[PDB]
This record gives C-alpha cells, structure tokens and sequence, in this order.
C-alpha cells in the first residue's frame, strides 16, 4: 500500500476485434419500443420497414 | 425439412405416387465447410 500510484497495480483487460467468413454471431443489442396502431407510422420490424 | 406419410403396403420397389409438401423444421447457423456425407444405423448385437 505504502508505493505510490505509479508503482500501483493495474488490471488490464485487451479485447481484439475480428472478422472472418461468418455470418456474424456475436454482435450487440438491439433495443425496441411501445406499439402503437391505428396511426400513419414509419416502423422497422425485424429489418422489413 | 421433414414430413411423414403412411402407406401401408410395402412393396419394395419404388416411392410412393403421390405429392407432399415439405415443411421447414429448424435452421442452423453455423458455416463450416461439407463436401461428403455419411449415415449411421442401429446395429446392437446378433438377437
Ligand atoms: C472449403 O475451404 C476452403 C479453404 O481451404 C475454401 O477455399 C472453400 O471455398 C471451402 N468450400 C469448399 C466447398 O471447398
């Protein structure tokens, strides 16, 4: 405890992007919100807008 | 894709005369290489 700041440990952690041949597996999230009907509305459902 | 359909008599000689339509079941994602194809059979002992 008595070493000063730069002496202190670190915890690193390296993440390492990649892209390959797949049909991509490991992607984040996608968020959705309220339904709403009966209303002239622009919508993106699952890719089909 | 799979369907079933009885017919009853055996008669081991062709496929039945008839039309089936054949329904998705489940689809896989993963893209690995194939070019060769083998099968398994039910074989416990000699009974
Ligand atoms: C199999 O893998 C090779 C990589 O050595 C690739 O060039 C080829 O497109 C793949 N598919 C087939 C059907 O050979």
């Amino acid at each position: 405890p008595t070493y000063g700041v730069g002496h202190q440990p670190y915890r690193v952690v390296v993440l390492s992007f990649e892209l390959l041949h797949a049909p991509a597996t490991v992607c984040g999230p996608k968020k959705s919100t309220n339904l709403v009907k009966n209303k002239c509305v622009n919508f993106n459902f699952n890719g089909l807008k | 894709y799979s369907k079933h359909t009885p017919i009853i008599v055996r008669e081991p000689e062709d496929l039945p005369q008839g039309f089936s339509a054949l329904e998705p079941l489940v689809d896989l994602p993963i893209g690995i290489n194939i070019t060769r194809f083998q099968t398994l059979l039910a074989l416990h002992r000699s009974y």
